[PDB]
RNA sequence: UUUGCUCCACACAAUAUAGAUGGAUACGAAUAAGGCGUCCUUGUGGCGUCGCUGAACCAUAGCAGGCUAGCAACGGUGCACUUGGCGGAAAGGCCUUGGGUGCUUGCUGGCGAAUUGCAAUGUCAUUUUGCGUGGGGAUAAAUCAUUUGUAUACGACUUAGA
RNA sequence: GCAGUCAAGCGUUCAUAGCGACAUUGCUUUUUGAUUCUUCGAUGUCGGCUCUUCCUAUCAUACCGAAGCAGAAUUCGGUAA
RNA sequence: AGAACUGGCGAUGCGGGAUGAACCGAACGUAGAGUUAAGGUGCCGGAAUACACGCUCAUCAGACACCACAAAAGGUGUUAGUUCAUCUAGACAGCCGGACGGUGGCCAUGGAAGUCGGAAUCCGCUAAGGAGUGUGUAACAACUCACCGGCCGAAUGAACUA
RNA sequence: GGCCAGCAUCAGUUUUGGUGGCAGGAUAAAUCCAUAGGAAUGUAGCUUGCCUCGGUAAGUAUUAUAGCCUGUG
């Protein structure tokens, strides 16, 4: 009966979502920050065992001449 | 017939102050403050008074004239909004299951939440429009009032509580229950 | 085209038994003298039988208005023939000249009734000596006391194709 | 007149409008019978109920009393003296004064004075007078006469009545069973009250005929005299 | 002349053209909406399929025919050594 | 949503050659079966309505006044 | 202290008296009142100390102007002509800078190549002058 | 008369400007035309939309891939309006529609040049006043395109510099008025005022 | 790689025009409204003024712009430097600090110009590549063949090998 | 369908010379759901297997409106491919 | 469909109608210049986004032929008209009031009082008020209109045509 | 003497401007002037009510401290 892109279903699920869901999903999300956490540290804590450039000045200046020179700017003409 | 010039009077009473620049009103008086942009009506305002406010349409057709009478009716209705304001009574009604109607908020904001009607199990949320004040009589049982300075928020949420308990599937010649408008005044009554 | 106001006259060609017939004037307004002479010729056509075969034109003359400067009201009488029958009507139109005030009753009926001008019959054009006598509310909106009205929304014809500044329908 | 108008809502009824000839027939009237009586009172019965007209009309047959447009009855007699019918009219068209009845007669003015000071019928408080009592509709199934007479002497409201009750009369009312009912007395006017329209609607609802009617007549034109005497009796 | 008997697509047309992937390793052509409320974490990572088990499940499941039962279940294992972060880059949001 | 189809207005020329052939087909029945006014019109509106009724009026005079000797 | 506040637009109006700018015919560039109004779109002007004769036309063929005297609907050229001088709209006009656009451009389009030459030395001394102005408070 | 012409596509008709915008092209002159989002059409918004869902009918049958394709861009819902002006089909036509450029916003570096606009295809002194128009914009994030958001945030920016840059050049302007205003009575100034300067 | 490659200072060959020849000269918004200036009580405020087009504004004089002498100001402007800040939509531009050297038609002088023979675009940009001209910086990969089988009709794909 | 009828209108000059919408009446197998359980020359070869798409004049599913629609079910209608 | 005539095509290019046996234009050697026809002048596309008077907004306008069909009508779209009617003895729209008396007329029946029905459908009193226009009641009650009247103040209504 | 051109004075065809002199007409109508009447979209004045402070409402009055219409010349 009820299709995916229902109106009524998907708001019961809207209504749904705020509750024991998106509590279980953050939650979850923060026991998962935690373990981040604590693999960093584990891992200082073995560490502790022991323009832009010319480059890129040069080859946009490049890049720009050979479109003006070419004809082929999409910004200029 | 191109009517050559057709105008309109705003009364504006003793307490009220209104600024229109742009053709973007804004209407201040005891009550508080209400604004609304009239920029899709090409109309002319004119202060002839402090008193009176002269609304004009310049060579305008049936359609164009069809507007100044709009335009005055709805700056009248911010005026009497911001002086007398507007009190919008809503009485639900039930047979069998008992209507619970309650305040909550729900995430920072306001909400009128209806409950068991006709017994569902699903909980009914009606937002709280800005300005819109939802207040429960205990004089009489199972009334709401709406109160507020603009008419169009006030009979807007009312009739979205009237709408949010339409019947559905049954008769309802014999399904009489919902939420009904009962009466629409002013908050003051007399003045 | 831009109309001029003529008198035709005309009568039957004399006869042994009838000299000087009886001479017939009526006022047109047409283009030019070839066009009003024809119109001459059709309506006394329909008035009676008198045959363009058998009569001539006495006379052919201009008439001018007599003060061509002077805002008049104008009631204007017409039959035509457009698009399924006959009818009268009645058109107030303020203007200034009897030719001007009925070339713009022949646009208003090209306009609405979609009727051209050999469907149209000017059949009396008077000026309304009394403005309490103009029946028509779009005339006599214009004859009241200290009449002004802007003109708002002004747009300004550019004779360039663009522009350096954000056009203003200002005064 | 072009579209999108407001279509007229004719019904197939006996009745037809009177125009131009009835005005004329009581102007008319008006006229023969300022010929022919003496005494010309101008009577005030803005709002009178036709039984009472008829019986007031009754209670003399010998006399004429003329109603019509008020417009009408002042032209009959004239409004200035340069198009009055009688020498020195025009001070009683210039005193008709809203629905005013003519009372041509030839009885002695102290008898007409004295009638028409101590003639009086009740009627219903009709609205925007002072309110003559103050009645407040008991809590409960509400009945025809809303307490007037007892509860076991009156009948339930007309359950068809609840709409209006509810509606026109903003009464909060119920159905119980069949009944209109509110759960708590409701007072619709007090003594002294200066009646809005749906007081007065109400207190003809349920037949409160507590105030009372009498005719106030203002100056009457004496004819063979040719001069108005300003009785006032309000 | 009408289609006698209806019958649906073999098919799907939105997984059209069905060829070659461009790459071995699939793209993540969408990754979950940014929250900036929650903590800095990862949206996704990478691992090599090693190959199926089974399992037994004891399922809690109120509301089934299942409920309070142990069910054998297909899964699959995905080798997943940590994955070392060398690099950042950043995207401006532009109207192409 | 789903706009439907719109009418073609270019018309053909097969179509609009055989309206011509139509319309000459209708001229000719009409004239075929046609081969089987009560206003003088003096309008209610102009104004000066009564000095022209009173003008031809006394013009009646002319079609009485001189035919015989 | 609390008064209501309702921006009007001061549109010109065509008016009996008031005094507009043909744009284009015979009569370009010259000053002519109005003296009566015929309907929306057509009115008669009059402008006769600007030579221009009595007429009906379009209100798109002349611009309106800020500039309004006293005149009775209908009036003839005679008090037309008496009013103008009375009311001295020439010289409001020309004391308006509107007109003295219109001036300075019939100024600058009749300029010699010698008188352009001078226009551009003396913008250069201006120049100097100007910006030995600027740099300096 | 310039060497390119920037014309800011705000209020303007499509159909108006594409026209002015094509003869342009085919004359030699180069065009950019900016702000393609606030580009306005005739008509209320459901009647375009629905003219563009009859567009967006059309496809090649048998292979939807090499059927009409339907640009949801503002810039190339005028480019098709523009396109359909010139034969494109031709290398006079491909040569002249490579003289037109069309954006999107104001990227850079336009943003630095004056716009202009074209008086006979914009809205205000066109399309009689009352009758209702649709706004380009609106128009194609309601038929696909995805950048509205973007553009309207990058508008926002340009706008905020935009408005610092006015602001110093409007004071720049008081200080150069005030200056030649001090030097407007000097002999050199009665000069140039008897020669119309 | 007879040092191939790249980035910096000159001399010319080849030059290139979907069409240079004073300057694409930057608010936003409204259009039945606004811009600008000023004032206060900083507002949908007051006052003044403006449009009615860019027919504007800036530039603009010199052998296609030479060589020189002064006056007056300390302004403008060019170039190569340098100071700091801003610009990520396609920023590749905008503003600013300081000195250095020119120019200055703001004003007054001195000399040259011819013969291109009465016109012939009468060539005045950069557009780059390069044989070279003398100073810097840089010291890899890809394919085939072999191999793999997460792939495969063949190409292709995915691996491994100093 | 045929034959009537009425007449909004039309013609008009005469509304009876005539046309003529809607509405309606006679004809069709017996008034008490029995029969009428009841068949009567397609000068026609198109039709199924697989498979795709389109139409909407919607059978279902979605949402609505009207009904003696109590509920349940149903009927009629709207948007909808 | 038959007859009689006259034109067009056949044998015939060219301009226009986007396109083309039947349409509009057009005296076919090779060219130059001018002027035109029919058709056009936003762009495609040579040529006015000319001037001017109106009308029109179409949730798939129209650009088109028309004593052509679907076509006779339907529409609280808009515009101009025609006829008739009402109107300072007060018009249209609103509120407010009266809306009566014989009488609950006769018949019917459980009831039927203007309003389930069948037939009468009159009189009085009137400014006006049906032996009742509808909602209503078991019947009444009440409300309502049609009809008058009070307040207001000046134009309005109806049928038709384009 | 070959190729390509510029200018001038002409001839033929043609296109587009500047300007002059006449003729006609209601011997233009008009505008303008003079005059005789007249009215309202009534000017001054006058009367009166209302007052926000000299303005304001409706009467009166035919040029007056504004004008207009018509006829004739």
């Amino acid at each position: 009966a009820k299709s995916l892109r229902a109106s009524s279903h998907l708001n019961a699920k809207s209504v749904k979502r705020r509750g024991v869901f998106q509590k279980a999903v953050d939650a979850r999300e923060q026991r998962i920050s935690d373990k981040l956490k604590e693999d960093l540290l584990k891992q200082k804590l073995e560490d502790l065992k022991k323009w832009r450039d010319g480059r890129h000045h040069t080859y946009k200046k490049a890049k720009l001449m050979k479109q003006s020179k070419k004809k082929t700017s999409f910004t200029r003409f | 017939m191109k009517y050559i010039q057709t105008e309109q009077q705003i009364e504006v009473p003793e307490g009220v102050t209104v600024s229109i620049k742009s053709r973007i009103v804004k209407v201040v008086g005891p009550r508080g403050t209400l604004t609304k942009n009239l920029k899709h009506i090409d109309v002319t305002f004119t202060k002839v008074n402090n008193q009176l406010i002269k609304v004009a349409v310049h060579n305008g057709g049936r359609k164009h004239v069809a507007a100044l009478r709009t335009v005055k009716s709805l700056v009248d209705n911010m005026i009497t909004g911001v002086t007398k304001g507007y009190k919008y009574k809503m009485r639900y009604v039930y047979a069998h299951f008992p209507i619970n109607v309650n305040i909550v908020e729900k995430d920072g904001a306001k909400f009128i939440e209806v409950r068991n009607f006709l017994g569902d199990k699903k909980i009914r949320n009606v937002p709280v429009r800005d300005g819109v004040t939802i207040e429960f009589s205990t004089n009489v049982k199972d009334e709401i009032v709406l109160s507020g300075n603009s008419v169009e928020d006030v009979s807007q949420n009312a009739a979205d509580l009237q709408q949010i308990c339409r019947v559905r599937n049954k008769d309802i010649r014999k399904f009489l229950d919902g939420i009904y408008v009962s009466h629409k005044g002013f908050i003051t009554e007399d003045l | 085209a831009h109309f001029k106001e003529y008198q035709v006259i005309g009568r039957r060609l004399p006869t042994e038994s009838v000299p000087e017939p009886k001479l017939f004037r009526m006022r047109i307004f047409a283009s030019n003298e070839v066009i009003a002479k024809s119109r001459y010729w059709y309506f006394l056509q329909k008035l009676h039988k008198v045959k363009k075969a058998s009569g001539e034109i006495v006379s052919i003359n201009q008439i001018n208005e007599a003060h061509p400067t002077k805002v008049k009201n104008f009631g204007v009488w017409v039959r035509y023939d457009s698009r399924s029958g006959t009818h009268n009507m009645y058109k107030e139109i303020r203007d200034v000249s009897r030719v001007a005030a009925v070339e713009t009753l022949y646009q208003d009926m090209a306009a609405r009734h979609r009727a051209r001008f050999r469907s149209i019959h000017i059949l009396k054009v008077a000026e309304i000596e009394k403005t309490a006598d103009v029946k028509r509310q779009y005339v006599k909106q214009f004859l009241t006391k200290d009449l002004k009205f802007p003109l708002p929304h002004r747009v300004q014809k550019s004779t360039k194709t663009f522009s350096y500044k954000r056009p203003s329908t200002f005064y | 007149m072009p579209r999108s108008k407001r279509s007229k809502l004719v019904t197939l009824a006996q009745t037809d409008k009177k125009g131009r000839e009835n005005k004329e027939r009581i102007f008319d009237e008006v006229r023969e019978a300022l010929d022919t009586y003496r005494y010309v009172w101008v009577l005030h019965l803005d709002d009178v109920r036709t039984p009472v007209l008829q019986e007031i009309r009754t209670s003399w047959a010998g006399s004429k009393l003329i109603m019509g447009k008020r417009k009408v009855l002042q032209k009959a007699l004239g409004e200035k003296r340069e198009e009055e019918y009688k020498e020195n009219l025009y001070q009683l068209s210039k005193l008709c004064s809203g629905v005013t009845g003519l009372l041509f007669t030839d009885e002695d003015v102290n008898t007409v004075k004295e009638y028409f000071k101590s003639y009086v019928r009740s009627d219903y408080s009709r609205p925007n007078t002072k309110a003559p009592l103050t009645f407040t509709i008991p809590e409960g199934i509400v009945y025809s006469r809303g307490g007037q007479i007892p509860a076991e002497e009156d009948v339930p409201m007309i359950h068809s009545l609840e709409p209006t009750m509810r509606n026109k009369f903003e009464i909060p009312t119920k159905i119980k069973a069949g009944k209109i009912t509110i759960d708590s007395p409701y007072l619709v006017c007090t003594e002294g009250e200066k009646l809005d329209v749906r007081q007065a609607l109400i207190l003809k609802q349920f037949g409160i005929a507590a105030s009372e009617f009498k005719v106030k007549v203002s100056a009457y034109y004496d004819n063979d005299s040719s001069t108005v005497e300003s009785t006032n009796i309000n | 002349s009408h289609r006698k008997y209806e019958a649906p697509r073999h098919g799907h047309l939105g997984f059209l053209p069905r060829k070659r992937a461009a790459s071995i390793r699939a793209r993540v052509k969408a990754f979950p909406k940014d929250d900036r409320s929650k903590p800095v974490a990862l949206t996704s990572f990478l691992g090599y399929k090693a190959g199926m088990t089974t399992i037994v499940r004891d399922l809690d499941r109120p509301g089934s025919k299942f409920h309070k039962r142990e069910v054998v279940e297909a899964v699959t294992v995905v080798d997943t050594p940590p994955v070392v972060v060398v690099g950042v880059v950043g995207y401006v949001e532009t109207p192409r | 949503m789903r706009v439907r189809k719109r009418q073609s207005r270019r018309t053909s020329t097969k179509l609009k050659e055989g309206i011509k052939k139509k319309a000459s087909a209708h001229r000719k029945k009409e004239k075929k079966m046609a081969k089987k006014k009560k206003d003088p019109g003096i309008p209610s509106n102009f104004p000066y309505k009564a000095k022209i009724l009173e003008e031809i009026e006394a013009k009646k005079m002319k079609d009485l006044e001189e035919r015989e000797l | 202290s609390t008064d209501s506040i309702v921006k009007a637009s001061n549109w010109r109006l065509v008016e009996v008296g008031r005094v507009v700018l043909i744009k284009k015919g015979q009569s370009a560039g010259k000053l002519a009142a109005i003296v009566e109004i015929i309907d929306q779109k057509k009115v008669l002007i009059d402008g006769p100390k600007a030579g221009v004769p009595r007429q009906a036309i379009n209100l798109g063929q002349v611009v309106l102007t800020p500039l309004t005297f006293a005149l009775p609907r209908g009036a003839r050229t005679a008090t037309v002509s008496k009013k103008w001088a009375a009311a001295a709209v020439c010289e409001k006009w020309a004391a308006s800078s509107w007109a003295k656009k219109i001036a300075q451009r019939e100024r600058r389009a009749a300029l010699t190549d010698f008188e352009r030459f001078q226009v551009m030395v003396l913008r250069k001394q201006k120049r100097y002058t100007v910006k030995k102005a600027l740099a300096k408070a | 008369v310039e060497p390119v012409v920037v014309i800011d596509g705000k209020g303007h008709l499509v159909g108006r400007l594409a026209s002015v915008v094509a003869k342009q092209l085919l004359n030699g002159q180069k065009i950019v035309v900016v702000r393609a989002e606030e580009l306005n059409i005739s008509g209320e918004f459901f009647r375009n939309k629905l003219k563009y869902h009859d567009f967006l009918r059309k496809a090649t049958a048998f292979n939807k891939t090499r059927g009409p394709f339907h640009f949801r861009a503002p810039s190339r819902i005028f480019y098709k309006a523009l396109r359909g002006m010139v034969s494109h089909k031709t290398a006079r036509g491909k040569a002249a529609l490579e003289r037109l450029k069309v954006f999107e916003g104001i990227p850079p570096p336009y943003d630095k040049k004056k716009r202009v606009v074209v008086p006979q295809a914009l809205r205000v002194l066109r399309l009689k006043p009352g009758r209702k128009y649709t706004t380009l914009g609106k128009l194609s994030t309601s038929v696909g395109w995805k950048y509205e958001d973007v553009v309207a945030k990058l508008e926002a920016k340009r706008k905020v510099s935009s408005a610092e840059y006015y602001a110093k050049k409007r004071a720049f302007t008081k200080k150069v008025a005030s200056a030649n205003a001090t030097a407007a009575e000097s002999d050199v100034a009665k000069q140039l005022a008897a020669l119309g300067y």
